[PDB]
Order: C-alpha cells, then structure tokens, then sequence
C-alpha cells in the first residue's frame, strides 16, 4: 500500500526522481520529461507552460522516498 | 519502456477499486490493452435504464497518447455519431498524461445529462437539440428502448 | 521524534508552508521570505542567488507533512 | 519574533545531544540567549592541553543575524584580540540562518588548527606567525600554559 503522493503524477508508480515544476506540481523526471519532449510543453495537469529546464529536483520528496523504502 | 503496461495495469487498480458512479471497466483478454467499459443511462437523460457498452483500445504509447474510446451500442446523441464516435475535447486535442481513463468515464457520463450542440458530431440531432428539444428527449428515449434495453 | 526532512532549514520546526526553491532546498514559506528580506537574496544553504518570487510551493511535502500529523 | 527563542531551544537541546568535538556549551543562568561553552585545544594545535570558555550571545534577530561569539579566556592567535573577539568568516559576512552554533563551534576549533594570518585582528601576531613560525608556536605554548591550563 503505497500513498499517492509518492507516485508520479504520470508514472501512477513510485517515483524515483522525483522533481517539481513551477506550478508546484511534482513528477519523475523519466516521465515529466517524455512528456515535455512528445505531448507539449505544458503542465500535465495545469497546463501552464513548461519547460525541462524549468524542473527543480525536488530533493525533500526524495528523502521521504527514500525512507518510506525503507520500511518496504 | 512499456512503462504503458505498468500505468494501465495501475489504473485499472484505481478504477475497479473505485469505479466511476454509473460505469464499469475491465480488460477483455488479458489484453490489458483492450478493455471494454460499460455505462447505465443516468436518472434523468432520455438514456435513462438503457445500458451502453463501448471499447477502450490503449495506444502503445500510453499515457502520452490518448485512448481510443467507442460506443458500441448506437445511441441518439449530437456528440456521439453512428460509428461509436465520440466528440470530447479531452479524448483529442485536450489529453494529458496526468489524466485518466476514470476522468474520460465520467466525462462521457455528464456528457450524456447534459449534451454540448454547440460543438457537434450529428448536426441534426445538434439541430434537433437546440430548437425542438422537446423532440430531442422523445427520440431519445426512443433510441435507448429500442437499442440499449 | 520528528524526521528532519519534514523540518524547516531555519526553523527547525516542522513545516506548515513547505515551499522550494530553485536550488531543491525546501523552506517554510514564513521563514525563507523574511531570511530574503533580513539577510539577503540568497539560498540560505546553497547561497545561490535568490528572489521571494522564485519560491515555489512544495504541495507534494505539504500533504506528506499532513500524512504525517496524521498517526500522531 | 519569539521564534527565536524556540530555535535557540532546538538547538541546545540538538547541541547538549551531540556535542561538537572537543567542544561543549550550555546556558548561563537563564535567557538562553546567553550560553557558555568550553573549548579544548586542538590537540594538533599548539594549544593542546588548554581549555578555553567563550561567551554566546544570540541577537533578537536569531537565526537572522550571527550569534555574538567571543573568547574570555586570553589566547594567542592572530584571528582573536585581546577582547577574545573572533574574526570569523560564518560569524560576519558568511553568516546564514542555516548555520548553527554547534557548527560555529566546530568553525572555530578549525581557526585554532588552522589560523588565518591575512584576515588577522592582531598585525603584529599574523607576521610573527608567516615569518618565524617556530616563535609563533612557542608564544601559543606558553600562552596556552600561562592562560589556558
Ligand atoms: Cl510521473
Ligand atoms: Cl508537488
Ligand atoms: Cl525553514
């Protein structure tokens, strides 16, 4: 039983690099990328534009990641 | 990868453990490819008791493309044409990775108590819609008792 | 015992506004801005150049946090 | 505002837990905007076997300005004045609300280590310690001997 907010937002499954875009949404960067590079340069779910330079790594998430697997 | 089959399998999860109201879905095979959905005509459309079954074929490179979604069982409807068609932003132009096969089930669902004429498929249904709605229900009704019970 | 993740970078004190910035580092909204308006326009730890508007809401930390508060 | 006075709590409480080495630090009294600490020599300095206190004074501003850090016990280094001030890098310019005391503690075993001749607050000190080094060991030594032992 792995919560939601520990999977990407396209993967579905956990994530294992994890990054936030601008609108303060958080995916794998493999798959938030895929999609940046074939659908289009926007926000999967604002739609706000984005860009693969715009992904900061979201280092926290990892770590909470990291712990939850732990524990698994 | 097939990273595809891992989402879909995941989704499919989601969706039976928590089924959209009024639907239901589940792959033929074991072709987690090829699903078949079903929807009960909501309480108050014309659709109303009549059961409508279309097919979702999951493209290979799921999610990043959308699914292929089809009824199967005619229906009267200015969005939905003859061949199982159906007129939905978010099946074409509006689809996102992030969105769901749950999200597109619903869509169809309130897309059937409360049809968009305004952007048609069957113009004279779209027609018959607008003007003469009256009419509109009474064939609908007529459809669904006549192709859904 | 809080896990230190959870923690602001400042505060020390869990996180009731977790907001990143560029540099991946996750602050308390709160904090960061003043440390932005005390001290300097500067990652606190990276010591990057950084801007109040360059904050970015952490949400996906925001509802572990909640996950969190939740079995204690 | 009075959030200084938690953080301040954390960290003594983090601080007292695990101890910098050759360091250790306590309130003085009451406020614990005011703490004591000891230092022992730098073993690898030359001024082992010496124990040095030193006052801490956070600020209201805590962590926003750099705790007001300074030696009582008198030493010989070309970093610290006869007013035990410390010139210290992390305690003025390089300061952040990220820093904490325990790592200004460890910063100032390194200066003892390792002194900084061209940032000096002491001239005289700084030359004797590039020019005749031997001397500048010695003059710790018996320094360290004389006010530290
Ligand atoms: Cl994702
Ligand atoms: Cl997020
Ligand atoms: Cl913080």
């Amino acid at each position: 039983e792995i919560p939601d907010y520990l999977c990407g937002k396209i993967s579905f499954e956990l994530m294992a690099e994890p990054c936030i875009t601008p609108s303060g949404i958080t995916y794998d960067r493999k798959d938030i990328e895929e999609h940046l590079q074939r659908v289009g340069h926007f926000d999967p779910v604002t739609r706000s534009p984005l860009t693969q330079d715009q992904l900061i790594p979201n280092l926290a998430m990892k770590e909470v990641i990291d712990a939850f697997i732990q524990e698994n | 990868g097939s990273m595809a089959l891992k989402r879909i399998q995941k989704e499919l999860q989601d969706l039976q453990r928590d089924p959209p109201a009024q639907c239901s879905a589940g792959p033929v095979g074991d072709d987690l490819f090829h699903w078949q959905a079903t929807i009960m005509g909501p309480s108050d459309s014309p659709y109303q008791g009549g059961v409508f079954f279309l097919t979702i074929h999951f493209p290979t490179d799921y999610p990043f493309k959308p699914p292929k979604v089809a009824f199967t069982t005619k229906i009267y409807h200015p969005n939905i044409n003859s061949n199982g068609s159906i007129c939905l932003d978010i099946l074409r132009s509006q689809w996102s990775p992030a969105l769901t096969v749950s999200k597109v089930l619903l869509s169809i669902c309130s897309l059937l108590c409360d049809p968009n004429p305004d952007d048609p498929l069957v113009p004279d249904i779209a027609h018959i819609y607008k003007s003469d709605k009256e009419k509109y229900n009474r064939l609908a009704r007529e459809w669904t008792q006549k192709y859904a019970m």
